[PDB]
């Protein structure tokens, strides 16, 4: 149990760092910097969620 | 994809099917944990990382090609 829970502690700590970075990044967005691409552009890499089945 | 393979009149079918999917997600979320239906819909519509999704692109494509040059209006019935 201790070994397993220690792994979760590492995962939680890593997530905490990511959230702190995102919060700093999201509180800096400038609305004037937003730009939109052409209507006929589909070259953007479609986002795919993780699908790992044990 | 099914909507993308038919004319603009399939919008009602897409909305009905989407409502069914949303309700199924709500039923499954009672006992399981799942991502929000909005996030999954955006993921399937390629809208999370892009300003415009697939549905709007198809609507524009249909308007330019089929709807505009193959439909006659009637103001009496709108």
């Amino acid at each position: 149990l201790f070994n397993e829970a220690h792994s979760f502690s590492f995962r939680v700590n890593s997530l905490q760092e990511r959230v702190d970075r995102l919060s700093v990044s999201v509180t800096q967005l400038d609305p004037k910097e937003e730009e939109l691409s052409l209507q006929d552009i589909t070259m953007r890499k479609a986002f795919r969620s993780s699908t790992i089945q044990d | 994809g099914r909507f993308e393979s038919e004319d603009l009149t399939s919008i009602v079918e897409l909305d009905g099917l989407l409502e069914i999917n949303r309700m199924t997600h709500k039923l499954l979320s009672r006992y399981l944990t799942l991502d929000g239906f909005d996030a999954m819909f955006r993921e399937a519509n390629h809208n999370v990382s892009a300003p415009y999704g697939r549905i709007t692109l198809h609507v524009f494509w249909e308007l330019n090609y089929d709807f505009l040059p193959n439909y006659c209006y009637n103001g009496s019935t709108n």
